[PDB]
């Protein structure tokens, strides 16, 4: 009851969110195109949610990796263009 | 003198090259070595340099020297150069593979450091795939470094999927090393192996082999399973397309 | 209780299939081997598994 | 803990901000080199 319980709580809230849009993609498509906006506004007037604590952390680690590859593409560039530094470099005197 | 064209037809400064090694001696030291014994033909090879170690094979010679026995074509099979690699190879093709001291070939470097292609072009030009030593094919001390690239661009083309030659005791052969100390590898191998041979709906398709060892041998028979379950990596093991079919047909006897 | 159950879940896949690998390998070495292949197709027509969320 | 990598990412920055300088410092060699003999 706790391990699978625990692990829907785990990530919950697309659970439920996932629930509303299924809802809403499959009520969406029954009902006949020409009761479409209306209803629609296209806007809104303004005048205990989601939970801060489930994260992904991995990502960050997925960001650093990318820029150390172009740090590669950086680097090797300038190796081959150091031996072209002494291709055409001028060693006399002194040898 | 004459020392300056060691360095100079090392770091491949043409120019020079030509200018002192034209003379012409006849070459009696070109053809010269100083310890560790190596030759221009190597130091272009070591640092790259197809220009130089191009003009020096249309003079030529000797073509061949080795200290302690790598040759030349192992120092370009070292780093993942390949211009040299190309033209060095395309002289001969008779003076090419050397096996000593401790038995290795321009293959066998070529997967450690060196990058994929060098690879791509010696399979491209029918190099020895089979000999081996010590014990350990040029594969084994591939993945023992665990490099991806190499043994991902190998696996297409051409000339194995995966070769024969195994024993013994150490290191074991050959898959299952393969399991054991890259996994997901086969993964890629994996879905390479299987049709969906009609494409999407009302499709049947095969689903071919590799994992059986095969033997006889009573040789810790199923053997290459149990050496994902031991151990461990199951995200290859849970693959759909084949390992579960297999034990669920094995299962029906099974059931039986 | 929930602490030991919880850790076995935590890796349950390798449990179930290391149970009928173990049993096909100790299956395998025992029967007679001119019973093999028959039975054995070497390939299959084809025509709630595994959790997605363990990872390393 | 993830503010150890936090940690470490700022200073690989540091790294590139001291590596980029140097490739352009090093295109500023070679606009300035005396590559004769020989070409």
């Amino acid at each position: 009851a706790v391990g699978d319980i625990a692990d829907v709580q785990k990530h919950a809230s697309l659970k439920r969110i996932a629930m509303q849009v299924e809802l809403h993609t499959s009520l969406e498509k029954k009902l006949p195109l020409w009761f479409l906006r209306k209803v629609d506004q296209k806007s809104t007037i303004v005048y205990q949610e989601i939970p801060n604590a489930d994260k992904s952390l991995e990502m960050e680690i997925l960001k650093q990796k990318y820029r150390l590859k172009d740090l590669t593409f950086l680097l090797e560039k300038q190796h081959e263009l150091i031996k072209l530094i002494i291709q055409k470099m001028e060693i006399i005197s002194e040898t | 003198k004459k020392s300056p064209l060691h360095f100079a037809a090392s770091y491949g400064r043409i120019n020079t090259c030509q200018r002192l090694l034209q003379d012409i001696s006849d070459t009696r030291l070109l053809n010269e070595g100083d310890l560790h014994g190596m030759t221009p033909l190597h130091l272009a090879a070591k640092n790259g340099h197809d220009k130089v170690v191009q003009l020096l094979l249309k003079k030529g010679a000797l073509f061949l020297s080795d200290h302690n026995g790598w040759t030349a074509l192992h120092h370009a099979s070292m780093g993942g150069y390949t211009q040299t690699m190309k033209v060095i190879l395309d002289t001969n093709l008779k003076c090419t593979d050397r096996l000593d001291e401790d038995g290795n070939t321009a293959l066998h470097f070529a997967a450690r450091e060196g990058h994929a292609k060098a690879v791509a072009l010696l399979l491209s030009h029918n190099a020895d795939i089979v000999l081996n030593k010590q014990q350990a094919s040029f594969l084994h001390l591939a993945l023992h470094n665990k490099r991806k690239e190499v043994v991902l661009t190998i696996i297409r083309s051409k000339r194995w999927d995966e070769c024969l030659k195994i024993f013994s005791h150490n290191s074991p052969g050959n898959k299952c090393p393969i399991t054991e100390m890259i996994e997901y590898l086969p993964e890629c191998m994996k879905v390479l192996l299987d049709f969906c041979m009609l494409h999407s709906t009302e499709d049947k398709s095969c689903r071919d082999y590799y994992i059986e060892y095969n033997f006889k041998y009573l040789y810790e028979p199923l053997t290459a399973l149990n050496a994902m379950v031991q151990n461990n990596r199951i995200e290859l093991l849970n693959h759909p397309v084949c390992k579960e079919y297999l034990l669920m047909k094995w299962l029906a006897y099974g059931f039986r």
